């Protein structure tokens, strides 16, 4: 999971 | 927004769509190419091809279970492109590049047409 | 094999599937949650959720146009997860994390359940 | 396009  | 994003989500979705295709699960159309038949999902074809997008948004054609491609279309070229639609992988070879590019132009798959043009230009 | 791969293909496919959802094009099922209705594509739901995969591979349920979820399921939690299915983006907030995790456990969306567990553990 |  990432900060888009 | 403040969303988080799962990097592998789109790839995992496509992998699962290809597993459904392999097992012939919920396929809703047959594409006929020079008497070679390919089962697929209308939504995936539309998501990948300007031609299929136009066909299945047509109020009459959206309801067809069989689509016949132009007789000039090569079944191997179509097969390679159908595999690409469901995997992101294109089996581009010296022996198939002309049929693949012609099929991608007909199907309106701009990124495929682009890499075929470039691979052809490198060999001239 | 000797394939080439188009990096953005899977993401572009999902973006196009979400555009079809937005325009209600070729949606083939309604998901009913506490009298809130959500239109979607069976194949995308199956590709994202172990529950929908099991439902639409069932020889009788595969043909249903309406699926009613358990009344304990929260419509907002479902909406957030449906958006995630079609975009890879999860709108996870302090005010919705419990409903989102409960919905992801029911829908069998393991990666979502994992990030919810981790975000909850960080706040304890 | 890349070599996967
Ligand atoms: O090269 C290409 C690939 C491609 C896909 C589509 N598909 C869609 N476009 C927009 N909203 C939904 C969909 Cl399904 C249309 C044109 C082209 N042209
Ligand atoms: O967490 C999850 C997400 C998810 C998706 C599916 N889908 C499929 N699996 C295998 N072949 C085809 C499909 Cl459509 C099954 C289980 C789970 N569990
Ligand atoms: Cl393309
Ligand atoms: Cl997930």
């Amino acid at each position: 999971w990432v900060i888009p | 927004d403040s969303c988080i994003q799962f990097t592998r989500h789109a790839s995992d979705v496509l992998l699962n769509l290809n597993r459904l295709r392999s097992r012939d699960i919920l396929t809703d159309v047959v594409i006929v190419v020079s008497r070679e038949q390919f089962r697929a999902h209308k939504t995936v074809l539309m998501a990948c091809s300007g031609l299929f997008y136009s066909i299945f948004t047509d109020q009459l054609k959206c309801n067809l279970s069989v689509i016949n491609l132009d007789p000039e279309i090569n079944p191997e070229g179509f097969c390679i492109l159908l595999d690409f639609m469901y995997t992101s992988r294109l089996n581009l070879r010296e022996g198939n590049i002309m049929a693949v590019m012609a099929t991608a132009m007909y199907l309106q798959m701009e990124h495929v047409v682009d890499t075929c043009r470039k691979f052809i230009k490198a060999s001239e």
